[PDB]
């Protein structure tokens, strides 16, 4: 017992490996229980799996007591593999359990294959897989007990009592195994989900940079990456010569979906000497890749193939001798196809010889086939980059087309800005900027008959080109082309491609936008609020008072919203007012149109922040929230005892001559009610038509029941319902108006008629209904 | 005759209703009303 | 004898760990109990060491362990353990230093801890510390205490404390092992199903993060987990803003993250994995929300810190629930917080992970996995970014496109100027006239086909206005007897014409007229040239609008300069440019159902015309022509060899690809028709070619810095008689000779060529006697 | 008092063309000049 003792000792110190190879721990008891049993060459069988099959291969022959290690040894270049259906080994590894066989030549599972290459005779061989957690890993193989047949019963027992210290080593380096590899696959999936997050990319950079960033957690000595040709349809002027068959109809090898095997790119990983990347776009049958069958074989299947001694297998013609004159020789082989979300294989990726040597176990398929789905559903990112570049260039195509179109031809100009029959050039706008502006001043009507500054004047009388140019005269009122340089040419084109934009609707055309403008221009002038605004700011709030609608569909934002339309979706909030702010710097972003071209960049950035809030400050709910606000500034204002303290308290504060202004444009967008009752009524009458046409809109396409205000059939209550905007929305507008200036006074008396005649023909209602 | 290959394996990762949860992932007293009169919010 | 026993009992300790199901505490509880036997100490014990926020701690597991004793009692849950950091404690300093420290009187070293001694009661007077170190990392300081027969440990006794240490090293070692690789299993799974989920489509932040964590679920083995996301939105409206500039509203004091937004969880997802396995999400969620009720995750979005907390309630910072935080039993007594990180540092959300399925504090190797989990969040935001970026994209070119149809489309008064139906039927603005009587009154009005040689191939448009160049389409279409075989309406087909014109540019040669010459082209060639007898009537129907539209909207410049100038166009279509074009516009302006002539026959003949329309507009490009002339040649010598002209009606109509060959020619031979125009129509047709080609070559030399071709050059713009010639020997000859030889009515066609290729020569050679 | 010490998250582990290889990543004879010449392909 006392050396038996000694003996479980050195067993428990060799146990404790403290680094180094189990192997030799292994080897030491396997020479000590050859010693023990009276028995000879004794043996390992590892267990691998590959493809799904497993095998054995010995990796410790020829154990003898007081023999060396280094001879014991066997390396995989020497390795005999067996398949679990060849040898006792095989029927051993399959059943887990114990087998005791002498005479294996009565046997009918023995195998002497092994017998027959080495020469040597085995008799009475035991065998006893170690398991765990029921998995295979080694067949422990005594044969050939000498002096003695049958071995025994206690030489079982001392077997299986060593054997458990060989288990406890074997689940050692297991754990340790499956602890390296599943870090590698952790450490593979978080680099590569880094790699593919990095940026929109095509399939080909994406690949390329995940691969790369992984090489150093794939242990092969160098792998590669075929992508497919993914066309899979053809012009019909290339079907012409198949059709008409003066060209045989192509044959070979095919994908699954059916495209033609064409590998328009490879991107090789090379990593046994100099780490290096290949890139070869549209390479020849010859490549070193392609020589061998197996990338085909993968894009005509799809399998993940394992082959190990890759050159003795028959099918595949592999180089047999080195392929880059490096001496690097293919030995194992291991390849997956990439898959779309459609199981449509793009691509194939290859990898050869293990770092280690060994061949490809299940270990190493699970790594590159964790690798491979990974890539596979990476493509998203790839079909998205695709369809936003498409999508860009078509909406780009479609917002230069439409400007294009818009925009005022040359004859449309000549109309108004009248050089060629002024100055006799015909041929070049070579004259200078004083000779266009003499030559145009003439043909403005002037605005004193015109009545352009008075608070009364009527658009019908004039045409719509009437219009422009009264916009025009307006504009050289305020003098904004001498001081901020804008060019006479561009102005008119501006005002001309403005007026364009303006739809044909019943109320929102043209004459909206410019009574809109020429009230701006009035409360300024006449109005006498241009004492609070720089020119440039007045120049910036007659600009936005004629675009303020601009290219309105004729309909309401909650129409908007309830018909999900693509203004609605594309702006959250104030939907067609920020409509209207983008088109209009749409306008403005041509140079062509720039009339702010000659500013200065901050002069710019204030006149972008005017025409935000200006516009923005048109819907009538942001005014409504700012009413209280205007009204405080109102009262604040009007204790001052000095006008030029009332100028010093607005112009000081920014905020509050925003707050004036957004008043000020929704002072000027309902300023038809302040109109003569002619007037007024027309443009009641318009606005009620255009209300009518939503309505019937909503009633029609979606199939609600539309506000009385929307409604037909309440056309009689059009009055009063206009006697509940009187009061609601514009008298404040205006009664704050005139207590901050009473040059605004008139306006408010001008609703004030008005009124009086909207309540009239709601009591003629009242005589209607009653009877 | 090739070696027997193995098959790529898609069921377990082939696997929203299946996910819980994702069905669901100002003015004064007068205004608010006669607003929505004049089509005004 | 002692030793005989001593390697059987460490036999046995090493197989209570092969026993598959047990627990490592308990070979470990053997192992001490064997140690306090044979060294005669008492009451040995071994602290765990742990980790968290990167400062390690020691645990207790196992106390007051004496031989003979029942594990149950030695061993203590988590719950009841004490934990001392390193800078505390003999067992802090023995982790710290990672080596043997013996300490004969606890009162002689400063590292004594009394926390324990007057926890427990008990009274130490004897202490041998030695960590089991592996790897570099401790993994748990044994403990002898209180010698009961000395007052030292000798030598020995440290040696023998040191083997049996070793065997429990090897014990703990691994438990380890097999604790990381269950660790990095862990992380590999969350990661996949991560990308599996993140990949699955393209949504957005709630719906992307909820997936992601529901798959996650079962591999984060937390009992409970949720997520909150911040409000994103950085800067305010300026409306909103105005009361704070003013100072109506005091500025926002509270938490704010490190970007500076305030702190403001707009989205609560909550995992409840204790029971139920319910998950809630709480749009908006209160400050009572019993997340929040704790500071944590306010303290996480405010700084960004991972927070391990163990025995949270009992920390008084952050006023955990000391009870109960539902109607559920469930307490939090561990709780881990980490942020979720935007690409630019922004916290996007705070991920906060309670307590762990079993009782045991929060480790490092949790906080990595959570880390990890946390990271790959923050890298998908890039995904939940491209999908807002591509609503948007999509949204702006919807109303891009519909803005620019509404503005090409013709208005009413251009299509009542051709269908003057309000002047002559006596009909209100409301069209309630048949089909019919439409047709019978605009009949009268087009100009008759026989007058103005409109079936001849002499046709000269000079004479003509463009308004008679619309009732001159319309005429064409008209005696082909489409209208009422195909069911058309009249206003449709006249409101079509129009905007077809529209469509076309004023460029000096592809505007109205170039096209409205290609499809009078195409009807004589149908009709005199007989050709219409290969063609069905919606073939030719099909040929007649293509020929109009086949170069809609060209801008005036080739498919060369797209290339070069790198134009939208050359990034969206990538071979036959300007084709593509002109078949996406032309299909576009079919689209619309007020445009869509073709919407009165079967969805069989519109894809018959949708590839009719294809064939004859990519069949417009002359690179394709140039391939395709070798087949079309061998067709007309093949069809010339029968002498019955039923044969090659046959021979021609059984084959689509012959008769789409035929086509493409047919297209080729009427764009260039010009060419046989008489002498005055080509000289002043090829100056208008001459004209845009010379504006190209200057906007090339222009905006590209390049030499254009010498075709392109105005330097040798006497040169173009020369170059023209090249064209007559080059392109037309072939398609004419080819067409005379099909059929001899297409004759005079090369005969015009044949004599302006006279005239060209005779004005070439005059500039070699210029020379 | 003071809250506990927290751990800093580990932005430096995947803080961050330089990937090797991204930088790269039909008529008659006759027929090849004079179509170029007057701009017909
Ligand atoms: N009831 C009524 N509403 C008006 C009148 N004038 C303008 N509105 C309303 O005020 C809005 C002003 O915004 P705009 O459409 O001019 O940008 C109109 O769209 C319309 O809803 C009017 O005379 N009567
Ligand atoms: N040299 C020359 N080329 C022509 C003439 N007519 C047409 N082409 C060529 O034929 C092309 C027809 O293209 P499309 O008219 O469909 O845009 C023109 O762009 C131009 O290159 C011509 O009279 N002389
Ligand atoms: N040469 C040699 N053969 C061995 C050794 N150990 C086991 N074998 C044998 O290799 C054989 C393989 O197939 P079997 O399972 O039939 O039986 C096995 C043995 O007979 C050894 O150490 N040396
Ligand atoms: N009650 C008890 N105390 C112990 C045991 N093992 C060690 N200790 C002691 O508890 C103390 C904790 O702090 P120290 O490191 O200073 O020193 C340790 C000992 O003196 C044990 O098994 N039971
Ligand atoms: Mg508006
Ligand atoms: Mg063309
Ligand atoms: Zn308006
Ligand atoms: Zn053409």
């Amino acid at each position: 017992q006392v050396e038996e003792s000694a003996l479980c000792l050195e067993l428990l110190w060799t146990v404790q490996e403290e680094g180094g190879t189990p192997e030799q721990g292994v080897h030491r008891a396997l020479q000590r229980l050859a010693h023990l049993l009276q028995a000879d060459r004794c043996s390992m069988f590892l267990c691998r799996s590959r493809n799904g099959i497993p095998e054995v291969a010995s990796r410790l022959l020829d154990v003898t007591p007081t023999s060396k290690f280094e001879d014991n040894l066997v390396g995989p270049d020497k390795e005999v593999v067996f398949p679990l259906d060849i040898g006792i080994v095989g029927w051993a590894a399959h059943t887990k359990k114990t087998h005791n066989v002498p005479d294996v030549k009565k046997n009918s599972h023995f195998s002497d294959f092994m017998d027959k290459q080495t020469g040597y005779v085995t008799k009475n061989l035991l065998a006893t897989p170690i398991v765990v957690g029921k998995e295979v890993l080694a067949v422990i193989m005594a044969v050939n007990k000498v002096n003695a047949s049958e071995f025994s019963k206690q030489d079982e027992e001392v077997f299986s009592k060593y054997l458990n210290f060989v288990s406890i080593i074997l689940r050692l380096h297991h754990t340790s195994y499956m602890y390296n590899i599943e870090s590698r696959r952790s450490q593979i999936l978080m680099w590569s989900a880094n790699k593919v997050f990095e940026e929109l990319t095509d399939v080909e950079r994406q690949f390329h940079k995940a691969l790369y960033t992984v090489r150093s957690y794939l242990n092969c000595e160098r792998y590669s990456i075929g992508l497919l040709d993914m066309t899979k349809e053809k012009e019909f002027y290339d079907e012409w010569p198949i059709k008409l068959g003066e060209v045989e109809p192509y044959k070979g090898p095919k994908t699954p979906d059916g495209r033609e095997v064409n590998f328009y790119k490879i991107i090789d990983y090379i990593l046994h000497g100099k780490e290096e990347i290949k890139v070869i776009p549209t390479p020849p049958a010859d490549h070193w890749t392609l020589i061998s069958g197996l990338p085909t074989y993968v894009a005509e299947n799809g399998f993940i193939c394992n082959m190990m001694n890759a050159p003795a297998d028959e099918y595949f013609t592999f180089q047999k001798g080195p392929v880059d004159e490096t001496g690097w020789v293919i030995k194992n082989v291991l390849s997956l196809p990439i898959v779309n979300k459609k199981e449509d294989i793009v691509g194939v990726a290859t990898f050869y010889n293990r770092k280690d040597g060994k061949p490809f176990d299940e270990h190493d398929e699970y790594i590159t086939e964790t690798l491979t789905q990974f890539l596979g559903w990476s493509l998203l990112n790839t079909d998205t980059y695709d369809k936003m570049n498409k999508l860009e260039n078509r909406k780009d195509i479609a917002q230069e087309m439409l400007m294009n179109q818009t925009k005022a031809t040359p004859e449309e100009i000549k109309s108004i800005l009248k050089f060629q029959e002024k100055l006799n050039v015909d041929v070049i706008d070579d004259c200078e900027e004083k000779q266009l502006v003499a030559i145009l001043k003439e043909d403005l009507p002037d605005p004193r008959s015109a009545e352009l500054y008075e608070f009364r004047f009527s658009d019908f009388p004039l045409t719509e080109h009437g219009l422009i140019k009264c916009g025009i005269r307006l504009f050289f009122e305020i003098n904004v082309v001498e001081k901020f340089k804008v060019p006479v040419e561009v102005l008119t084109r501006w005002m001309y491609t403005v007026r364009k934009g303006y739809r044909a609707v019943t109320y929102h055309n043209w004459r909206h936008g410019f009574n809109v403008g020429q009230t701006m221009f009035t409360l300024l002038m006449t109005g006498r609020l241009k004492k609070y605004y720089t020119d440039l700011e007045a120049f910036a709030m007659l600009a936005a008072a004629f675009c303020h609608d601009i290219d309105h569909r004729g309909t309401n934002n909650l129409y908007q919203m309830k018909s999900t339309s693509p203004l609605a979706r594309l702006h959250g909030s104030s939907i067609l007012e920020r409509h209207h702010l983008e088109y209009s710097k749409t306008l403005l972003q041509d140079e062509s149109l720039n009339i702010f071209q000659n500013l200065n960049k901050r002069q710019f950035e204030t006149v972008i922040h005017l025409f935000e809030v200006a516009i923005i400050a048109t819907d009538l709910a942001l005014y409504f929230k700012k009413r209280t606000m205007f009204q405080k500034i109102v009262d604040a204002c009007e204790q001052m005892q000095t006008e030029e303290e009332a100028i010093k308290y607005v112009t000081v504060d920014p905020t509050k001559k925003e707050i004036i202004m957004a008043m000020m444009m929704t002072a000027c967008d309902l300023s038809a009610i302040t109109k003569p009752w002619e007037v007024q009524s027309q443009v009641a009458l318009m606005v009620a038509n255009e209300f009518w046409e939503q309505g019937d809109l909503e009633r029609t396409v979606l199939q609600q029941q539309p506000i009385p205000m929307m409604d037909r059939n309440k056309r009689d209550e059009l009055p009063k319902l206009q006697v509940g905007f009187i009061d609601f929305v514009c008298t404040f507008v205006y009664k704050e108006f005139s207590r901050f200036h009473k040059e605004i006074t008139p306006m408010l008396s001008g609703l004030q008629n008005n009124r009086v005649e909207w309540k009239s023909l709601a009591d003629e209602y009242d005589a209607k209904m009653k009877v | 005759g090739p070696p027997k290959f193995k098959q790529r394996q898609t069921r377990q990762f082939k696997s929203g209703d299946d996910i819980p949860g994702m069905e669901g992932l100002a003015f004064s007293h007068l205004e608010l009303h006669e607003l929505a009169q004049f089509g005004i919010i």
